[PDB]
RNA sequence: CUUACCACUUUGUGAUUCAUGACUGGGGUGAAGUCGUAACAAGGUAACCGUAGGGGAACCUGCGGUUGGAUCA
RNA sequence: CCCGCAGAAGAAGCACCGGCUAACUCCGUGCCAGCAGCCGCGGUAAUACGGAGGGUGCAAGCGUUAAUCGGAAUUACUGGGCGUAAAGCGCACGCAGGCGGUUUGUUAAGUCAGAUGUGAAAUCCCCGGGCUCAACCUGGGAACUGCAUCUGAUACUGGCAAGCUUGAGUCUCGUAGAGGGGGGUAGAAUUCCAGGUGUAGCGGUGAAAUGCGUAGAGAUCUGGAGGAAUACCGGUGGCGAAGGCGGCCCCCUGGACGAAGACUGACGCUCAGGUGCGAAAGCGUGGGGAGCAAACAGGAUUAGAUACCCUGGUAGUCCACGCCG
RNA sequence: UAGCUAGUAGGUGGGGUAACGGCUCACCUAGGCGACGAUCCCUAGCUGGUCUGAGAGGAUGACCAGCCACACUGGAACUGAGACACGGUCCAGACUCCUACGGGAGGCAGCAGUGGGGAAUAUUGCACAAUGGGCGCAAGCCUGAUGCAGCCAUGCCGCGUG
């Protein structure tokens, strides 16, 4: 069963992408939601709409600069059968920096870069590159 | 050097890697053979060595360097092998056939051509007569009478109850003779009771089951005789066919066929269908055994089907 | 596989076989010599060798290697054997140390004397 | 002097362990012996799996199964 | 520690040199003697064995053995795999356990932040200092990645409460199906028995033989008895968790799928142990036994045939109930 | 190695301890522990640390430092602030030693040293001069701790053999 929702995002983003497609759909989340709001101001999705009210779904608008996929690299690190967590000292950093890795602080879901710098640890949700 | 001065010595026994050899002093010893020699087999002659004769307060394996030229041999050929000796520098061979595990006047006349062959002189005993009635002998002798018309030394003998052998014993003194024959026949047996070895120790003898015997002797041993000679018992055999022997050399190999070379009116007559082969008339009014005859053109035809291998037996 | 199987039983090891278990990790042993004789190589070599099964001071009983041209060995000789495998050899796991006690020297050895218990020759 | 606790010990026994061991079962390695050649090509009766019976030996036969089998408009 | 005396005067060995791996030639030997960490060498010019010369490395040491870690991602947390190389239980249900859709509220257990206390000294590291240098000793710092307590943070996971319907399930209406269990029944065919006709062979093989037939075989017709299996349909077809399931009909019964609508409201997924099902062969007891057929009997072939082939043929094959797994 | 446990797990009361407590006893309750591995079996002193590793880890606990346990084997207590006491006591056992056969004596896992085992590991040395410690007002006495020396290429570092 689905067990996993956002893995199941960020791996609807990765085949939408390698497909070439133009935009993905997921069942929204508060929690996807904010995920999205992350990589549109990373300018990783150009976009993302919820529609509906009882079923509302989320829809993303994936990015293509020379065709090829802007996100080239999206995985779930902290999953359902081992949650990762980190203090902002130990905060990762993806492709030494010029990647964004996002992790969900007590003040939200914000990138690696917003976490260290507000100096917050929280648990590390993805790794976008 | 761990080693005695070089003697010669004979070849007792052959078991692979290390065989059996009796010095002249008549001593045996289990000894180890160099990679270079490639033949060694019972009743070769060779130049070996002891080792020092301190360990473990037994004697140690002895080396054997060479081997001296065979004056004699019995070999047999071996499909994926070529031809073999079995035992060498012998002088007779004594084909030993038994009724119980197998009747086969096609085993003794692949065996008289061999030996015919190597010049090796044969003779035939049949073992187990015992088993036979009064009626049965009388049924057998009949035809190993057909060898006896051709000079050949037929005996008949009973190991179990040690019957007759007492010609056999005779002429097994003071000559050297190899035991051969289709397993199961008595060979063991037969050196049992004319060797008369201490009771301590015996060849193995396991009974035959149903159609054919087992293969209890694996090996070659040389034994001496009590009043003079030697014999050698030898692993039983299933087949002995004749394939690296040429067509003509089986024509010789029948001693009852040279009273009529030449005889034919074709020269290279094949004696078979041919017109004018002297020997389908000889064997028409029973000048012939009628089942030597066959048997002559069976192995022949047994030649053409092992023909088909390309090894060589040269 | 999961993190979960590793929980519940944790990835063991493989510990290693001592390819010389008649030592117990000593660098030597001492032993003396039940029996001398001269077995045979593996099928690419040919040859006569020299080896002494020895019953060693710990109990236990193996056969040893004699190296060098010749051996003044016998039954009865207190020996030292050291660690090593013969590869041709099957079964033979053990060296004698040449020079150790009982075993002299090889004779005019010269070069890698002290691999055969070789004194410097006198020049 | 007695009573209680109690180390040692003695039996009746049970369990367990070590050393040794009569007498054996199979195994392994070497291999230049012996008997046949079991498998590899359709290996000359396709191999193999489970099971049962048989046989000096590799093996043979029955039952079901597989292709990890060739040939076959 | 310093000064003085004499004299190069008192002081160099060990391993290796086929590749890995820096270093090569002669002689002896000739699958012998021997070497060897691994591959490996040696049978007549051996750079691999032994000796010599030459060279390479290290040096008052040098080698060998033992032992640990590494290289080894070769137990893969960092950081491995399972179609054929080792590896998916035969299949299913299912307790514990692991994990868990979506919204709101609360809690602060996990988690994060801050503060405090503590984490002995030595050792490790850094900046210095002292032994003529170094080893060594030593000052200060850093570190001791840990633990504990307190105060907060509430995004995420957990708990609590209230929901929601998208997951899961129920209902209504139908469809297809060798799904399962039980009981009847049918038509071919094999064999057997009895009888009718009637002659001399039948049967079998590559060829034969064994075998059956003059009491009449085989052939053909009629009647009967019994057992087992369901040509054609038939399929790259269907059904079942798997094993498996094939004439027709009846009785009982499981699952799947479709349309529309309502209903419940996370009731879910997986599952160590556990339970159940589970081809063929096999075992127990009792029936039944047509055909087939291990074992066995026989005839051929063959050295033999203990096999393949042929003539027979028992267990078994079928049914009931257990067992086997 | 799947069950183990009856002072067993609790309670009340008494006793006992420097101190809480089934620490002990009487009675009462029928619990307690265990698949988050009890019990049983084998192995083992623990840590700071040491070796290796880029790191995570791996191996390990020789020297030095902290803790623990033991002092021929088993048991018990006394004395004392502190012991159930290495060079104290009692008993029992084994062994060794003395014997007048009546009975007695002993404990190097302190420093040297001997035999034995082993591949293997050193002197039956000097001094309390220094630092510690015991006693003493002190002087001072004692100290195989300690400071030094001896032996060993065992290791590291340095130097020479021109
Ligand atoms: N009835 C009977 N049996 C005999 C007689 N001689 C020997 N036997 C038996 O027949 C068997 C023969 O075995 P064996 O001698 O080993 O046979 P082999 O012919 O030597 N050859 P292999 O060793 O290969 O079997 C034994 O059981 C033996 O005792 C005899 O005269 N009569
Ligand atoms: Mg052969
Ligand atoms: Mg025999
Ligand atoms: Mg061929
Ligand atoms: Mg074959
Ligand atoms: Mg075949
Ligand atoms: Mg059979
Ligand atoms: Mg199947
Ligand atoms: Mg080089
Ligand atoms: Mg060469
Ligand atoms: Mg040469
Ligand atoms: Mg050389
Ligand atoms: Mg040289
Ligand atoms: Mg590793
Ligand atoms: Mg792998
Ligand atoms: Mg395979
Ligand atoms: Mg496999
Ligand atoms: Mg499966
Ligand atoms: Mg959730
Ligand atoms: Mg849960
Ligand atoms: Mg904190
Ligand atoms: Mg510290
Ligand atoms: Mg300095
Ligand atoms: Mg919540
Ligand atoms: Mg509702
Ligand atoms: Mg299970
Ligand atoms: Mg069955
Ligand atoms: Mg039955
Ligand atoms: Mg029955
Ligand atoms: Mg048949
Ligand atoms: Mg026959
Ligand atoms: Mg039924
Ligand atoms: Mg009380
Ligand atoms: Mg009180
Ligand atoms: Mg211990
Ligand atoms: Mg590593
Ligand atoms: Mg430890
Ligand atoms: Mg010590
Ligand atoms: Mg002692
Ligand atoms: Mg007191
Ligand atoms: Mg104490
Ligand atoms: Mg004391
Ligand atoms: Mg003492
Ligand atoms: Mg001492
Ligand atoms: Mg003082
Ligand atoms: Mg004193
Ligand atoms: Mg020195
Ligand atoms: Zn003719």
């Amino acid at each position: 069963s689905m067990q996993d929702p956002i893995a199941d995002m960020l791996t609807r983003i990765r085949n939408g992408q390698a497909a070439n497609k133009a935009a993905v759909t997921m069942p929204s989340s508060k929690l996807k939601v904010a995920i999205a709001n992350v990589l549109k101001e990373e300018g990783f999705i150009e976009d993302f709409k919820v529609e509906g009210d009882t079923k509302p779904e989320l829809e993303l608008t994936l990015k293509y600069f020379q065709g090829k996929a802007v996100v080239e690299s999206i995985q779930r690190v902290s999953r359902p059968g081992l949650r990762i967590y980190k203090r902002k000292d130990e905060l990762p950093k993806v492709m030494a920096g010029l990647g964004i890795a996002v992790v969900s602080t007590s003040k939200g879901v914000m990138t690696d870069r917003a976490a260290r710098q507000a100096g917050l640890g929280g648990e590390i949700i993805c790794y976008v590159a | 050097n761990l080693f005695g001065e070089p003697d010669e010595g004979i070849v007792i026994s052959r078991f692979g890697m290390h065989a059996d050899v009796e010095s002249a002093d008549g001593d045996v010893h289990r000894c180890n053979i160099r990679r270079t020699i490639r033949s060694l087999v019972t009743g070769d002659r060779v130049v070996w060595r002891p080792g020092k004769p301190a360990a473990e307060g037994v004697n140690v394996k002895g080396i054997v360097e060479a081997v001296h030229e065979r004056t004699s041999v019995l070999t047999r050929p071996d499909f994926y092998d070529g031809v073999k000796p079995i035992a060498a520098n012998i002088d007779q061979i004594v084909i030993v056939s038994a009724i119980l595990p197998e009747l086969s006047l096609n085993i003794i006349d692949r065996y008289l051509v061999a030996c015919e062959t190597l010049q090796i002189e044969p003779i035939i005993v049949l073992n187990k007569i015992d088993l036979l009635d009064d009626e049965g002998m009388a049924f057998v002798n009949e035809q190993m009478d057909i060898y006896r018309n051709i000079g050949y030394r037929v005996l008949m003998v009973s190991s179990h109850t040690q019957d007759g052998l007492k010609p056999l014993e005779e002429a097994l003194t003071g000559r050297i003779s190899i035991f051969a024959g289709q397993s199961g026949v008595g060979k063991s047996s037969l050196l049992n009771a004319l060797l008369g070895l201490q009771k301590e120790i015996l060849t193995n003898d396991i009974s035959d089951n149903s159609g054919l015997g087992q293969h209890t002797t694996t090996a070659a041993r040389l034994y001496h005789f009590p009043h003079g000679g030697d014999v050698i018992d030898s692993p039983g055999v299933r087949e002995f066919g004749l394939w690296h022997l040429e067509p003509e050399q089986i024509t010789q190999g029948f001693v009852e066929f040279h009273d009529y070379l030449g005889l034919c009116k074709y020269r290279d007559c094949k004696h078979d269908t041919d017109p004018g082969c002297a020997i389908r008339e000889a064997v028409e009014e029973g000048k012939i055994a009628e089942t030597r005859f066959e048997n002559y053109h069976r192995i022949l035809e047994s030649m053409a089907q092992v023909k088909t291998r390309k090894n060589f037996s040269d | 596989a999961t993190v979960n199987q590793l929980v519940r039983k944790p990835r063991a090891r493989k510990v290693a076989k001592s390819n010389v278990p008649a030592l117990e990790a000593c660098p030597q042993k001492r032993g003396v010599c039940t029996r001398v004789y001269t077995t045979t190589p593996k099928k690419p070599n040919s040859a006569l060798r020299k080896v002494c099964r020895v019953r060693l001071t710990n109990g236990f009983e193996v056969t040893s290697y004699i190296g060098g041209e010749g051996h003044n060995l016998q039954e009865h000789s207190v020996i030292l054997i050291r660690g090593g495998r013969v590869k041709d050899l099957p079964g033979v796991r053990y060296h004698t140390v040449r020079g150790a006690l009982d075993c002299s020297g090889v004779k005019d050895r010269k070069q890698a004397r002290s691999k055969y218990g070789v004194k410097r020759p006198k020049a």
